[PDB]
């Protein structure tokens, strides 16, 4: 019998499908040894070789810290 | 620069690679259109996508991948469907006549005719390519293409291509069902190219998927749609390792260097954790010690053979998402001390381990749930041996009345390969047995 | 004036390295940028140990990173203390060595030596006074014990009249994570055996054991361990850079505990290291140091000192401090221990204080324990290897790249003649004399 | 840490089942999604990554027409839908059946599932096992369950709340053939076992409740209290806590006989509530009247070998040492010899709750009591009697044979019976 | 200078040091943070004797405190003091013995005492000069019963020249809420006998008994339960503290009341309990402590010394007195009653006094009692011992654990050879 609360509102936005979930890495991401170079919005666990290339056999990219 | 090059070779092929490279698309965010939304104007610091899409200045992304088949009828939706554009137009090749459930077929009549094409597509990726981790095939045992012209493009590879790695992804017959009638004679002839001329072999047969989509996934009536987006879960896995940035990171080369003892013995077993339904991650409590555990349940497993009967030789395991060193070290222990498995006395320490932060990602209309967590694992065990041995006996039980053995003899090829396919096959369940032997 | 040339192979040296100069860049007050932004004027006094002068008030640090994946090189650069280094000494290769011994040593690595040599020569030649060497690396790699051997060998045989140290991780057969680690292991034992002057075996169970019952630490990463690491090496080399009231740099550390040139096999550990719930609990006093210093808890090896004896010991003080009762704690743990303590030399305890302490600490102390309890990992090393070896399994990835079996049989003869020259110090009569 | 995984198998262990998880929710204060409006919870329910609490039972049934209802009914979401396993075609009452022929279907999907749920546990007490010794499920199912779970879990806790088939009115008339090959082969696989029989509580709720017409459900909400009193200690904190270890330990003095009586006290109306006193001495002697037994037999033909007392709420040790200090005098009971104080005492703070619709009423202050007695033998010598009445002519046995076991089976566990009543008479027998 | 290691087993064990650690971080004015808030300079003056030194001006207890269940551990971290103590020096495992002497001697006590051994050297190598020890225990459980008498034998050898004193929750027999309970105490008894310095028997029947007849309360609740013991735990050591014109450590008392090695069960008491209405009436007098202590309901044991002799008595009081009515009354009460003496001691009487009295009374005194009555206990014990062996009930807890059939009756022999030596100082 009697009342029964619902689920917890959400308080944030979310959708699957596109969301990353929170993991102690993403909380960490800047600060974490093996994590290369962040320069997507995405996900900041996706490699950068900009560094690794030898001068040929590269495109023209952005260096690191410049 | 690391990339490997999918060879999708059969009527399975196709369809393995269509489910597998929807999820490669979604993963790095490319449209069918072959587009990039994302980076329209700078932020080219990503270059995950080098591994399985070539840059094109006009920033389409087209695959680094071949269709190989001998009948238009299947790869003709590849061309009319959804990723019309995406593909290149030359890197579906197309037959004129199949191989018709044969392997002289297509092994000594029809596929000496379309081998020149494909191998000048594979020189063209090969050339494009700047370092080349290996080459990924996706075939099946009981066609006359996916068997017969097969045989004959690993041997071709293997003059042409030395050190290259050469990995296999084959569907073996299963055990009770199938398809077809001539599927011993074509698994059994096709052992050869899968000894000598494969650097790795995985295995996996259509029921062992099945009834893991039927008691896991909680829908009633799956179809081949739902398998291979299981198959395809494996691949991406694999090849996290190369893509996604990790705190442990598992080449190519890597793990063959830990499950490939001798050269000989190169079959692992491939199974993955979680596989479950959307109605049942509300449910269950997903962890890492309860994830390494469904990899080494055998009716989770992915091929109809029982580890308990057999002993492990080797173990690989692959992590994706937030799998912190400290539960790999403890779950691990756990499995060490319950005696239900077994290892070889020569292999004290069995396990290789390879986390990678990246969670895997879905798609719509998909089956399985949004997790984050996630395991595969590639173990060799010697229950390949008690696998083998039954399609033996329906091939011995076939040929004994010599039947349908004029369809093969008339197309060029003599008699004696069915009596040395089964020969070398007998000696190789004899090798498994002694290497077993403690 | 005594410069330390840093020299890191390795996926897992890079970790250790980056950690290494991010520990004590803040011990000088150097800003990721380079400069100097610090309050005290002694910083400056003694820097040119471990950094290099560049133009407008710049410091770069004397440190070459190496490895055979690129892809390691790209995270110690866009790391958060990676932004110091001069880009000439990131030297790598293109394709990995596959967790091999024999790709490292003979195959791969045997091209990408040249590059390191003239990094490494063109950096030592421009000390006024070379003081020696360091090398941070790992045996259960093939980058790290393949080619970081090689580069024991060849430096060795340049530069005879300097002491070179290492910093091996030692491996671990409870958390091990790679199936041919015993084939990595005993054929670099002998390498570093023969070309090493010191060794310190850090283990990745007593950095978990630590990180975990002492600490009372939740999630033990990587950065958390290589922070333990980097807390002894930063700590052995103290006397160096900063002024005391007794002070002893490497070699005069290398003098006293090395009674024989085939034993150099040592176990750091970090004495002031407390729980965020017992810290305020707990008084900071030199015979508080001594207590955590000298338990089996805080080694940073799989060694028990129960099962061996101590054969000689180091212990180096940091901060202002009154060493009467550094001079008194290691005498009192000398008399009550005595069967633990080997008879046959006296009074083997070396000592030393430095007078700065580590930034935000008072007091702090470091431990160097030479024991023979260390033969158990070589014989446990010995087992696993005979058990494997014995099947063939695994050897055409190792006899495929040229080398023939016998040198693995000569690498089992050299850890077994190892294991017993340990064995006969352990069991020996002081009071008596031989043939000789 | 600690846990305590239940398995429920039979009709009857699934309704016990209802009525012990819906008074385990409320007294957790769980809704029957699993959600919460201190860590009490965590012996019976395991966390989850969505904040649900999913229970540590196990359902067996072979019968599909009761588990559905559990599917359907107001606990649909609570279960994980792999905890309720669901055979098919019976097992129509009958030892063999459920042992030999039906039951070794399902069997490995009962212990893969009990492996998945005792993975979970750091450390755990024990098994609890509820069963019925009539019906074919509760009998030949359980049979080999035992002996399953005795080879792959070596000296786990094994508890059985077992229901007896009374001697007056039950259901079936296969029963002694039910009864009897389970007590055969639950003496060697049994760490502890208690036994309820049904007309003793429909006497209870007929005298003392004032509830003229009960049900099952009635009935089942008593021994869904007996439990909550059994595990109290452990979920919750208390002047003398005690294990399940503790009370096992306590109440055999030989193996072979691990048989107590489970009764308890207050049991009343709530208009008796508002006026009767509810102190520990009068909580007390209620558990020593044979007319407040649940067994049907009575101890003043037998002797009191162990006790163990489990007080629950408003009491005081210096009231429950005077009350035990009364009755060791008078000789209306009587214990052994040998057992100078056979008494085990615990206590606990938290005072019971109450379902609404049910039959009790707010207490303040309760006991069960679990007393080893040597008043079972008239049970067990007149179901010796039943039983070799109906074999004498062999009746029925062909129903058995049939599916696969030895006619030689009845016979040897005759031998058992008989020599269990020749251990059992000696302890009795003074020195 | 002087110190005092505590040592804590079993819940009864928790309970006793919760209460014990309350009354003196009082008597020595300690706040529930730990942070020293007195009034005067002689509190400050003997600290390190029971506490350490901290960070910050804190003081921690030189006390251990060892369970087999984390459930007690818990609600003394909770409790109103639970805060003082180091969490280091907690140390629990994860499987109890339940009530079983065997599992906390052989199986379960074995794993868990590396730990304690470990714990209790690392903080008494860091005494300048160790005192002795101290042991609180319940023989009605195996928690502290098994473990409690393993770890006296293993510290025995340890450190030898030392004292070590005991308080052992002696079982009774109309509060004996356990079956198992006689092999408990049996078994318990053999392994005290031969490696204590010091025992003391504590019984809750005399607590009830003293809280019924004396202090009127109508809840005695086991924290004035432990209130009453642990006002004389803290009165026993009361000269190490708190300077007096007579002082007597604990070595001192040891000398003058163990005559023989075998004979050191004592008895104690405490003199000035008064109920809340009978609080107003009294007369604060040095006549009015002995005489409510030589009175026989005030002990705190099932015994009674009229049915013996008082081999010897010792006195300790409290408070800023003269001590020629000390020294009057108790001759007085040692001529008066000539026949509860032996003959062949004179002078069966140790005195101290100390000049600092608890907090918020004026003079108290606190009372060891050696004497013949203690065999009484040990017969009762042993009585129900042998009626319940002799059937083998209960034994295959025992024997199925690694215990021979030869330990039980090694336990009664020498439990009757010890009533023995008992027996013939009642006669002789
Ligand atoms: N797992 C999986 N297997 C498939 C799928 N589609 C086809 N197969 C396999 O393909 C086999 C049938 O033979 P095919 O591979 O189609 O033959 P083929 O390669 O086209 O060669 P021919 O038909 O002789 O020209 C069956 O045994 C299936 O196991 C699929 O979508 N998933
Ligand atoms: N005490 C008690 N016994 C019950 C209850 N419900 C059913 N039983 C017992 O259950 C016995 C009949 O077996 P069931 O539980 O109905 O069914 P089963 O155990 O699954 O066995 P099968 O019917 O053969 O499948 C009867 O003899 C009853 O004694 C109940 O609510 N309380
Ligand atoms: N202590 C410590 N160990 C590490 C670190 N990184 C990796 N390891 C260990 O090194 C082993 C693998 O070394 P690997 O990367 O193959 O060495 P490499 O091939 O020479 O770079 C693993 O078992 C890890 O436990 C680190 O940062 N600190
Ligand atoms: N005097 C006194 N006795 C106690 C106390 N707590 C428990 N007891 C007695 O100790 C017995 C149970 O002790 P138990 O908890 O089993 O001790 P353990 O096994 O060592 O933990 C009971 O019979 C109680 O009478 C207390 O605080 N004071
Ligand atoms: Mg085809
Ligand atoms: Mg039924």
């Amino acid at each position: 019998e009697l009342a029964q609360a619902g689920t917890p509102a959400p308080t944030k936005p979310h959708d699957y499908r596109q969301e990353q979930p929170e993991t102690f890495w993403i909380q960490r991401a800047p600060q974490l040894p093996g994590v290369s170079n962040i320069r997507t919005l995405d996900t900041p666990f996706r490699k950068n070789c900009s560094f690794s290339t030898p001068v040929p056999l590269s495109l023209g990219k952005l260096l690191p810290y410049e | 620069m690391r990339e490997c090059i999918s060879i999708h070779v059969g009527q399975a092929g196709v369809q393995i690679g269509n489910a597998c490279w929807e999820l490669y698309c979604l993963e790095h965010g490319i449209q069918p259109d072959g587009q990039m939304p994302s980076d329209k104007t700078i932020g080219g610091g990503d270059d995950s996508f080098n591994t399985f899409f070539s840059e094109t200045g006009a920033g389409k992304h087209v695959p680094r991948a071949v269709f190989v088949d001998l009948e238009p009828t299947v790869i003709d939706e590849v061309r009319t469907g959804t990723y019309r554009q995406l593909f290149h137009p030359e890197q579906l090749i197309t037959g004129k006549e199949d191989a018709a459930n044969n392997y002289a077929r297509g092994h000594y009549t029809i596929g000496k005719e379309i081998i020149d094409l494909v191998l000048d597509r594979i020189r063209k990726l090969a050339d494009q390519c700047t370092g080349l981790q290996g080459f990924l095939v996706f075939h099946s045992f009981g066609g006359g293409t996916g068997s017969g012209f097969t045989s004959l493009l690993m041997e071709r590879l293997s003059v042409d291509y030395g050190k290259k790695s050469k990995l296999e992804f084959s569907i073996y017959p299963a055990p009770q069902v199938s398809t077809a009638v001539v599927e011993p004679y074509n698994s059994i002839l096709t052992t050869h190219t899968t000894l000598e001329h494969s650097d790795c072999a995985f295995m996996v047969d259509n029921e062992a998927i099945y009834d893991i989509c039927r008691r896991n996934l909680d829908i009633e009536r799956p179809t081949y749609t739902n398998l291979n987006r299981l198959i395809g879960q494996i691949v991406s896995s694999i090849t996290a390792s190369l893509r996604f940035d990790g705190a442990l990171n598992v080449d190519l080369t890597e793990f063959q260097t830990n499950l490939v003892p001798y050269p000989r013995i190169h079959f692992p077993l491939a199974t993955y954790a979680p596989v479950i339904s959307a109605e049942k991650a509300y449910h269950e409590q997903l962890s890492v010690a309860e994830i390494t555990n469904a990899c080494f349940e055998p009716a989770n497993q992915m091929v109809k053979c029982d580890p308990r009967h057999g002993k492990y030789m080797a173990c690989c395991l692959l992590y994706r998402g937030d799998v912190v060193p400290k539960d790999v070290n403890a779950a691990i222990a756990t499995i060490k001390t319950k005696r239900t498995i077994q290892f070889v006395d020569w292999c004290p320490t069995g396990f290789k381990v390879g986390i990678n932060y990246q969670p895997p990602t879905v798609v719509p209309g998909g089956d399985l749930a949004k997790v984050q967590r996630a395991v595969c694992m590639l173990s060799n065990t010697t229950a390949i041996a008690e696998a083998w041995a039954r399609l033996d006996h329906k091939f011995d039980l076939m040929y004994a009345k010599r039947a349908f053995v004029h369809w093969y003899v008339g197309e060029g090829m003599e008699e004696g390969e069915f009596s040395e396919a089964r020969e070398d096959m007998a000696a190789l369940e004899k090798d498994y047995e002694e290497v077993g032997v403690d | 004036m005594r410069e330390i040339v840093h020299l890191q192979a390795g996926q897992c040296g890079n970790q250790i390295g980056a950690k290494f100069w991010e520990v004590i860049s803040d011990e000088h007050g150097i800003d990721p940028t380079g400069t100097y932004h610090g309050d005290s004027d002694l910083q400056l006094e003694r820097i040119n140990v471990y950094y290099n002068e560049a133009t407008g008030g710049k410091y770069v640090p004397r440190a070459v990173l190496v490895d055979l994946e690129p892809g390691t090189m790209d995270s110690v650069r866009s790391g958060p203390f990676g932004q110091i280094f001069r880009p000439d000494n990131f030297v790598f290769g293109q394709s990995g060595a596959g967790n091999n011994w024999a790709k490292g040593h003979y195959t791969e690595g045997a091209e990408l030596v040249d590059s390191v040599l003239d990094v490494v020569r063109k950096e030592a030649e421009s000390c006024d006074c070379l003081q020696g060497f360091q090398l941070t690396h790992s045996l259960g790699g093939g980058t790290g014990s393949g080619m970081g051997t090689l580069l024991i060998s060849k430096i060795r045989e340049e530069y005879p009249d300097r002491i070179m140290n290492t910093f091996s991780v030692v491996p671990s057969p409870k958390v091990s994570d790679t199936v041919v680690e015993p084939y990595n292991a005993t054929l670099s034992v002998h390498q570093l055996v023969e070309n090493t002057d010191e060794t310190y075996c850090i283990d990745n169970e007593a950095l978990y054991d630590i990180c975990f019952r002492t600490l009372k630490l939740t999630t033990p990463t990587y950065g958390d361990l290589n922070h333990l690491v980097s807390a002894t090496m930063s700590g052995v080399t103290t006397c160096l850079r900063f002024p005391g009231q007794l002070n002893a740099d490497l070699r005069k550390l290398a003098v006293n505990m090395v009674p024989f040139p085939r034993l150099h096999f040592f176990m750091p550990g970090f004495a002031p290291l407390t729980s965020r719930g017992s810290q305020q609990y707990r008084a900071l006093t030199v015979p508080e140091l001594t207590q955590q210093m000298f338990d089996a808890k805080n080694m940073m090896a799989a060694c028990d000192p129960r099962h061996g004896r101590y054969l000689t010991v180091a212990a180096v003080f940091r901060g202002r401090m009154s060493m009467k009762e550094v001079d008194e704690q290691m005498l009192n743990v000398q008399n009550k221990n005595s069967s633990y303590f080997v008879e046959w030399i006296p009074n083997n305890v070396k000592t030393a204080v430095c007078d700065i302490p580590p930034r935000g600490l008072k007091m702090s102390a470091t431990f160097i324990g030479n024991s023979t309890a260390i033969q158990e990992l070589f014989k446990r090393i010995s087992e696993q290897f005979t058990a494997m070896f014995r099947r063939k399994a695994f050897l055409h990835w190792y006899t495929g790249e040229g080398m023939d079996e016998m040198e693995f049989t000569e690498a089992e003869s050299n850890m077994n003649d190892l294991v017993s020259e340990y064995q006969q110090y352990q069991d020996a009569t002081a009071e008596e004399e031989g043939e000789f």
